[PDB]
């Protein structure tokens, strides 16, 4: 009946459809992209 | 030009075009919404 | 207690007992790298 | 999923900051205090 679902963090972590399905939500994932890097080199590695 | 690749951000965030060694860089692909499931009322 | 005299009292163990000291010290930390970009923004084109 | 509520890991990803890993292997810090249990039974013997 209340439809949205709230974690402790209070972000929205789920939603209610008319039918009654329910959907999970989960925020975007951040996909980290790092660097490495020599400079005698002057080449870089991509890291994730 | 920071928006290029994570070479040119790591140039951009040191703020020297000769970079050092350590592995300090930008982070986080940006995850661009694929879609939008605007569902209101 | 101390005699008054050349000889003097001694507390000497007749028993012996083998105890283990359990002891913790920490050499690392767990490392974090945070960046605005994720954190801060993930979207809104103009925030970006 | 999250495999806990407020998962901490899970949180990691969703706000984008990385935890980096411990810059040695569990394996080989095994072998380090292998090496060093070996060294105890003989080590001392004489000074140097």
């Amino acid at each position: 009946q209340q439809r949205f679902v709230y974690d402790a963090y209070q972000n929205l972590v789920g939603y209610y459809s008319d039918d009654g399905n329910y959907y999970c939500l989960r925020a975007c994932v951040s996909v980290p992209v790092s660097v490495i890097y020599d400079k005698e080199t002057k080449t870089h590695a991509t890291l994730f | 030009d920071c928006g290029f690749n994570d070479l040119s951000q790591l140039h951009c965030s040191y703020e020297s075009f000769d970079v050092e060694s350590g592995v300090y860089s930008v982070s986080s692909f940006e995850a661009k919404p694929s879609g939008s499931v605007v569902e209101q009322a | 207690d101390q005699l008054n005299s050349s000889y003097f009292k001694l507390s000497i163990p007749t028993n012996f007992s083998f105890g283990v000291t359990q002891e913790y010290i920490q050499t690392t930390i767990q490392k974090v790298t945070v960046d605005c970009k994720q954190y801060v923004c993930n979207g809104f084109q103009k925030c970006e | 999923g999250p495999a806990s509520a407020r998962d901490l890991i899970c949180a990691q990803y969703v706000a984008g900051y990385k935890v980096l890993p411990p810059l040695m292997d569990v394996n080989m810090e095994a072998a380090y205090t292998s090496s060093l249990l070996g060294s105890i039974a003989g080590v001392g013997w004489t000074a140097g």
